């Protein structure tokens, strides 16, 4: 029968919340751009090639270093750096859970009642989009959002 | 993002990575005594003496120099090397993580440019095979612990070789992609008694069973500009992985000092797939031969913090089991390491570096001097305390 | 950063299992004389004279049909003809900014010695041309050859209207120049109105002829297009050399020139009403050679003794080919390439699984037979059976790497000269890849014939008809040739594929397979 078009995870970015009603999952992972790392069509001659169909598998590591320099009521603000590495996979057989796309940067947390969850990021992609040509790395990348994008 | 850089990787399943957590792995593979915070992923029946729930994670930054009798390069690599989680439940423990059984990683370039007419090769190697473990230990006495796991492997083996002749533009990348999966059941038992004052014996066994993996072989030729790639017929070939057994004995005081061997034989396998087929290569018995131990000042120590600091080290001999040009391939290394407890917790940060040289530069092949940098995470939590006063 | 490479074991590393190898086929290639050929769509014209030392000596000529910018035209009353000037711009580039304003231009695509000077004469033509014409219930389109510059030439009315001997360097002892005419107005009220000129060609023609012609004729005869031409049916353009000094020749764009008639009417006035005049101008267009099938080409060659004896049929061999192949532009030679060789092992090529890497053809230019002479800058190959580009010229879409270069484009295609240490030619190259690849990958294809000829510019793809189509073969013909061949006045010698070639130079299609074991 074939896995459901529905319900599938998408890679790399900022990252939102399950906003939609159809499943999707969108997966942050600091330091590439959004939806980068999602499984493109390889079939070239398919008339759809490039276009990101969704993946079923995804597995992400992260680890941070936090630092508060503010943890009052009116306003909380935290420093992080993080370590991150991560991958989507298209089907079970390609399932490789040790080979990911790795990054690092730092970032800077503010939180105000008001105001929300304020969040600036910048991370470094070690390595290359899929369905590059160069294995060259990404570089550097400014992530910002606004709530909790989880 | 390879896990490995060794050319010798393209035989068999690729380099054994997974060689226990970083507490252990600094020993040397050593872990004889039954550890009430740490997890012996290698032994099921640890699990039994877990006292908290323990959650692991672990990674390295390795360096190596390929040395031949042509030239050197160094290569260095970064990866992930394992999660596990630990479930004390009574008398019984439950474990369960992913770890990596091997990896298959290799950038070679041939470059013969600069000639017209000359064919330069590009060989590149990706992959490996993963395990996922879920073992239970039961406590047959205090001190005497017996277990079980069943591992499945999966992973898939892809191999690329791309060939350009200097004039033409066109050249070809012919790819091998193996997907093999299956799996295995693991035994062990850990003893521990009291020969003299305050100096204990502890002894553990391990015993893997034979598994059969099953591989799925697709290998296709492509050409540059061509649209329409030739394609083999699908294959499928069946791998045998060899049974291990495991032994160790060791001498020492529980949180003092201790001092311990291993014994890992392994039996006979099947590693050799339809792309690594080769005349000049042969396989043997794996064999390993370890001394470690650990040695803490004063655990109970109010004035200094170093004295709390586990100090690891340990040697090791290891016999891979391939035959290359006549040659036994074998490793030899030296570990050195040290555990940091977090204040107010049990869990602690893991430090090692490992060094060593496999293979050699005699009959044509390559030796390999690494210098690997671990970092390991052990986080300790007690669960599932009843709340009373209702 | 893990993603650097090394050399370090690549002999552990098993063998592929594909054999990357180049196989070496014998071709087919002997000469083919081009007859009269098609001269009517031509977007650039030859005129002047131009002597090369290994082909000879070729005359061009032009004729083209003249035009109106507004019919039914007011020219005044009392007209008097001040000056009649035909003005065609050159192809010219700036080389150095000059002082006090002014600039210095050097001319392009002049072929020949730099000193050289010929006798213009320009013509009124008696020959009524025509883009189509009416036939057995189609319409079928009218066609001027290179070989009619008798039928031009006899049917011409009165002298040259160059004929201001005044200024011998506009008839008799032409040359083109490169000044930039400055002129000066003083006409902004008293201010001077210093406007420059790129070099272009001008002469003054017979005042008296266009003051009947235009400014003195019936109205009916300048009402439209069609009555106009009848009257005015054209200007015709002779070259001959110069008294004691040699010719050169010249490549123009003839769609940008124009004859201005300069003359003074009587004014609306009934104002005034006194017997003032005010200046007035009339410009008589050439047609564009494009948009319209009136201009033909006059291309006359003398071919020398070896050139001539080379595409002789006499000395032609059809069976095992010819070891010289002269291959000239405009009304000169082609070269007929069959890939039998190759044609011969398809079948076994096929059955083998081989996939090709790259196929290519290397002609290898005779240094000591083409010395002395201008080499062309690129040749072009295609289907001589379809008379269509080849597949790879279509898969081809590189362009020239230096800007503003558009002859240049195609380079993977190949055709471009590969000049040496000398600067002088050396081999050309073009690569058909695609057109193998498909011979072995369908089976329905045909193995069609192929032909080599000089070219100008790699974008005019178009073809010419000839005059009377050639039988190569039973049922095979040569009815044309590319458009780009007839502009390009040179050509080249290149070695042919007969077995008596040194290896080292004969030529063979050389074909890389990715032989799969
Ligand atoms: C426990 C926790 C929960 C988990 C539960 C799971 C466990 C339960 C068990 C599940 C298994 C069930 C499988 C099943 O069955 O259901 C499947 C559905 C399962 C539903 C499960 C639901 C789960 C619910 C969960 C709920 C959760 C709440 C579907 C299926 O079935 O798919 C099967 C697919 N498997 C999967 O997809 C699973 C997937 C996995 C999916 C599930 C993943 C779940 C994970 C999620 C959990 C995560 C939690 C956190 O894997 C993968 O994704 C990769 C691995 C995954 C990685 C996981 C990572 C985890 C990470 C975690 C990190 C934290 C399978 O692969 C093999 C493996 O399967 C599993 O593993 P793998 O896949 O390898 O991984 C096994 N077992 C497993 O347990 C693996 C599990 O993953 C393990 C689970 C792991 C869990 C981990 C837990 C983690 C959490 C725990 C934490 C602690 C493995 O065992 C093993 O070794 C392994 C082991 O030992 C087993 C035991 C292991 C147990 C583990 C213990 C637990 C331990 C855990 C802790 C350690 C085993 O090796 O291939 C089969 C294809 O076979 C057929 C077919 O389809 O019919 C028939 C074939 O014939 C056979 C035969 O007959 O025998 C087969 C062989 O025997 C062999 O001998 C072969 C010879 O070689 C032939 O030469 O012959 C052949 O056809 C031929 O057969 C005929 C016969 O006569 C032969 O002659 C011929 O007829 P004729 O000629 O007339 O005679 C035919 O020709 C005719 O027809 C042709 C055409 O005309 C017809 O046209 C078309 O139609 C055909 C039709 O057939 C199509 O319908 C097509 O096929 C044709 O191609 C064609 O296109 C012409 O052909 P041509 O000539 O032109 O070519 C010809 O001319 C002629 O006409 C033709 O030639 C073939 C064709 O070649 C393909 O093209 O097709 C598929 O069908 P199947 O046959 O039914 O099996
Ligand atoms: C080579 O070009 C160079 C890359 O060059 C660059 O462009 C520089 C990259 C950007 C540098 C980082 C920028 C941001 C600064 C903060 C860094 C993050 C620190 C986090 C520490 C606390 C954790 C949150 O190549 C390199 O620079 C090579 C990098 C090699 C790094 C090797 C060491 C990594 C650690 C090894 C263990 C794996 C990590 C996981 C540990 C827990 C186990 C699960
Ligand atoms: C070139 O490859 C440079 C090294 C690449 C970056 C190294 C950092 C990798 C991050 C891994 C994080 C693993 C998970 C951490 C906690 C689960
Ligand atoms: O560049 C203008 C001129 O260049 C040369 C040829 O390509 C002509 O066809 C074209 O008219």
């Amino acid at each position: 029968r074939g896995v459901v078009p529905f319900e599938r995870f998408y890679l790399g970015g900022d990252g939102m919340a399950n906003y939609s009603m159809d499943g999707r999952e969108t997966i942050q992972l600091r330091g590439y751009p959004n939806n980068s790392l999602t499984p493109i069509i390889e079939d070239r001659n398919s008339s759809r090639y490039g276009q990101q169909i969704g993946a079923t598998i995804y597995n992400k590591f992260s680890m941070e270093l936090r630092y508060p320099i503010t943890l009052k009521s009116s306003a909380s603000i935290y420093a992080l750096t993080f370590l991150e590495a991560g991958s989507s996979y298209p089907t079970f057989k390609d399932y490789n859970p040790f080979d990911l796309n790795r990054s690092a940067g730092a970032g800077l947390r503010v939180f105000m009642p008001a105001f929300g969850l304020l969040g600036i990021d910048f991370g470094y992609g070690f390595d290359a989009l899929p369905g590059s040509t160069t294995n060259k790395a990404n570089g550097w990348e400014t992530h910002f959002i606004i709530g909790q994008q989880f | 993002q390879q896990g490995t850089a060794s050319p010798y990787s393209f035989y068999g399943i690729g380099d054994i990575k997974f060689k226990g957590t970083l507490e252990y792995r600094s020993m040397a593979g050593v872990a004889v005594e039954q550890d009430s915070i740490h997890l012996n992923i290698e032994n099921p029946a640890s699990y039994a003496s877990l006292m908290q729930t323990t959650f692991t994670v672990g990674g390295t930054f390795g360096t190596s120099t390929l040395k031949s009798n042509t030239g050197s390069a160094k290569a260095q690599r970064t990866t992930f090397d394992y999660l596990a989680v630990g479930i004390p439940v009574g008398k019984f423990g439950v474990s369960f993580g992913l770890i990596p059984l091997s990896s298959v990683g290799y950038k070679i370039l041939d470059d013969n440019t600069a000639t017209e007419g000359a064919v330069s090769s590009q060989l590149s190697g990706k992959g490996g095979i993963n395990k996922v473990y879920f073992g239970v230990g039961y406590k047959i006495k205090p001190h005497w612990t017996i277990g079980a796991d069943v591992q499945y492997n999966f992973g898939k083996i892809t191999t690329t070789s791309i060939e350009q002749v200097t004039g033409v533009q066109n050249g070809t990348s012919e790819s091998n992609a193996s997907t093999l999966s299956g799996a295995n059941f693991d035994l062990g038992t850990m003893y521990q008694t009291k020969i003299y004052k305050k100096v204990n014996l502890f002894t553990s066994l391990s015993y893997t069973f034979s598994s059969n993996l099953n591989s799925e072989n697709v290998r296709e030729i492509n050409v540059s500009g061509d649209p329409d790639p030739y394609a083999y017929p699908a294959s499928t070939t069946k791998l045998k992985l060899p049974s291990r057994v495991i032994i160790g004995a060791g001498i020492g005081e529980s949180r003092k000092w201790l001092v311990g061997t291993t014994l890992a034989f392994q039996g006979e396998g099947q590693l050799t797939n339809y792309y690594n087929a080769m005349d000049n290569v042969r396989y043997e018995n794996y064999a390993k031969y370890a001394i470690g131990g650990y040695y803490i000042p004063n655990y109970t120590s109010f004035t200094s913090y170093l004295s709390r600091i586990t100090y690891r080290a340990g040697l090791k001999y290891e016999k891979i089991g391939l035959i290359v040009n006549n040659e036994s391939i074998k490793d030899v290394g030296m570990t050195l390491g040290a555990g940091i407890p977090i204040p107010g917790y049990f869990s602690n940060v893991n430090i090692g570096i490992e060094f060593g040289k496999k293979g050699t530069v005699s009959s044509n092949l390559v030796q390999e001097n690494y210098v690997n940098f671990s970092v390991g995470f052990s986080f300790n939590d007690k669960w599932f305390v009843k709340s009373k006063f209702n | 950063c893990d993603k650097d490479f090394n050399a370090i074991g690549g002999d552990l590393i098993g063998d592929d299992h594909f054999g990357l190898e180049s196989e070496k086929y014998d071709v087919l290639s002997y000469n083919q004389e081009v007859t009269s050929v098609q001269s009517n769509v031509l977007p650039t014209s030859a005129l002047g004279i131009y002597s090369n030392p290994v082909f000879g000596e070729t005359t061009a000529n032009y004729v083209t049909q003249v035009a109106l910018v507004a019919y039914a035209p007011s020219i005044g009353e009392d007209p008097v003809i001040e000056s009649a000037v035909l003005s065609i711009p050159y192809f010219s580039h700036v080389t150095a900014n000059n002082t006090d304003g002014s600039h210095t231009y050097e001319l392009d695509s002049i072929y020949g010695p730099a000193n050289g000077k010929l006798k213009l004469s320009v013509y009124e033509s008696g020959y009524q041309m025509r883009s189509s014409f009416p036939s057995n219930g189609t319409e079928l389109p009218q066609y001027y050859y290179t070989s009619q510059n008798s039928t031009f030439d006899q049917a011409k009315v009165g002298t040259r209207l160059n004929d201001d001997l005044t200024k011998p360097f506009q008839n008799d002892q032409f040359f083109f120049s490169s000044e930039e005419y400055k002129t000066v107005t003083k006409d902004s009220n008293d201010k001077e109105t210093t406007t420059y000129t790129a070099p272009e060609m001008r002469l003054n023609l017979n005042s008296a002829f266009f003051q009947d012609k235009i400014l003195k004729a019936p109205a009916s005869k300048i009402a439209s297009t069609d009555v106009f031409q009848e009257y005015f049916r054209g200007l015709y353009f002779k070259v001959e050399k110069a008294d004691g000094s040699p010719s050169n020749m010249a490549l123009m764009d003839f769609s940008k020139g124009k004859i201005t008639i300069t003359y003074k009417a009587k004014t609306d006035i009934t104002t005034d009403a006194p017997e003032t005049t005010e200046e007035r101008t009339i410009v008589i267009n050439l047609v564009n050679p494009t948009s319209s099938g009136g201009t033909a080409n006059l291309l006359q060659d003398a071919k020398s003794a070896g050139y001539s004896g080379a595409i002789s049929s006499s000395n032609v061999n059809k069976t095992e080919g010819d070891e010289r192949l002269y291959i000239k532009g405009g009304q000169g030679s082609a070269a007929v390439i069959k890939l039998n060789d190759f044609a011969s092992k398809l079948d076994d090529i096929r059955a083998k699984n081989w996939k090709v890497n790259e196929a290519n053809l290397i002609f290898n230019i005779d240094s000591d037979l083409m010395t002395g002479a201008d080499e062309p800058k690129r040749v072009y190959l295609y289907d001589l059976t379809n008379n269509v580009p080849l597949a790879d010229y279509y898969a081809d879409q590189t362009t020239s790497l230096t800007v503003g270069d558009t002859k240049g484009a195609k380079y993977v295609f190949g055709g471009l000269i590969n000049l040496g240490d000398n600067k002088r030619g050396k081999t050309y190259k073009i690569r058909i890849t695609e057109y193998i690849r498909n011979l072995i990958k369908d089976k329905t294809a045909k193995n069609v014939n192929l032909g080599l000829v000089v070219t100008e510019s790699i974008g005019i793809t178009t073809s010419n008809f000839l005059e009377n189509r050639i039988v190569l073969q039973p049922n095979e013909y040569f009815s044309q040739v590319p458009r780009a061949s007839i502009m390009n006045p040179l050509g080249t010698i290149l070695y042919g594929g007969k077995a008596s070639v040194p290896d080292d130079k004969r030529l063979r299609l050389e074909v890389y397979y990715t032989k799969p074991n």
